[PDB]
DNA sequence: CCGAGGTCATTGACCTCG
DNA sequence: CCGAGGTCAATGACCTCG
C-alpha cells in the first residue's frame, strides 16, 4: 500500500521474510520453500521479473527473491 | 511473434474469432457461461496489459467483445 | 493442424493472531 | 502496527478430442 516490491515493483504492505514484497511473491517463496520446489528456467537464467511478467519463469523470479536477500529461514514449518 | 491483441501476452492462435492467449481464452470462456457481471474501481478506463488483466475483469471483459470475441459456442 | 472443449496446480487478494 | 501464519476463488499452463 505504502511500499514498493523489491522483486517486481507491485505495491508492497511492508516486509516480509526480510524485504519489502507484494502478496504475490510472498506466497511464491513460502510455497516454494515450504515445499522445496526446483524451477528450471527455459532461457538464458535472465528472465525479467516486473508488475506484469513475474509468472513468466519461476525460476529467475526465485532467484531474484534470494538475490534481494529474502532469508530462507525465515518460513516457518507448516502448522 | 504474435501477440494476443486483448492484453499483448505471447498469443497461442485464434480463440472465439480473435487472436487470443491461452490466459484470455480461459478468461473470455468463463465470463459467458456464468453470465457474469463485474464492477470496475477505476471507472472503467483500466489500459489492458498483463498486469492489469488480472485486476480489473471488466475492462477486460469489455477488450476482448472491443476485439471480435464472438460467444455463439 | 486448429480450436473447440476440459482438468487442475499455481496465483494472489483477503484473512487471523500474538 | 508488523510479520508470521492461513484460506480459497480466480487464474492460466496444458491436456484430450472431434
Ligand atoms: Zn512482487
Ligand atoms: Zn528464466
Ligand atoms: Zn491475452
Ligand atoms: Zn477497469
Amino acid at each position: 500500500t505504502k511500499h514498493i516490491c523489491a522483486i517486481c515493483g507491485d505495491r508492497s504492505s511492508g516486509k516480509h521474510y526480510g524485504v519489502y514484497s507484494c502478496e504475490g511473491c510472498k506466497g511464491f517463496f513460502k510455497r516454494t520453500v515450504r515445499k522445496d520446489l526446483t524451477y528450471t528456467c527455459r532461457d538464458n537464467k535472465d528472465c525479467l521479473i516486473d508488475k506484469r511478467q513475474r509468472n513468466r519463469c519461476q525460476y529467475c523470479r526465485y532467484q531474484k527473491c534470494l538475490a534481494m536477500g529474502m532469508k530462507r529461514e525465515a518460513v516457518q514449518e507448516e502448522r | 511473434d504474435e501477440l494476443c491483441v486483448v492484453c499483448g501476452d505471447r498469443a497461442s492462435g485464434y480463440h472465439y474469432n480473435a487472436l487470443t492467449c491461452e490466459g484470455c481464452k480461459g478468461f473470455f470462456r468463463r465470463s459467458i457461461t456464468k453470465n457474469a457481471v463485474y464492477k470496475c474501481k477505476n471507472g472503467g478506463n483500466c489500459v489492458m496489459d498483463m498486469y492489469m488483466r488480472r485486476k480489473c475483469q471488466e475492462c477486460r471483459l469489455r477488450k476482448c467483445k472491443e476485439m471480435g470475441m464472438l460467444a455463439e459456442c
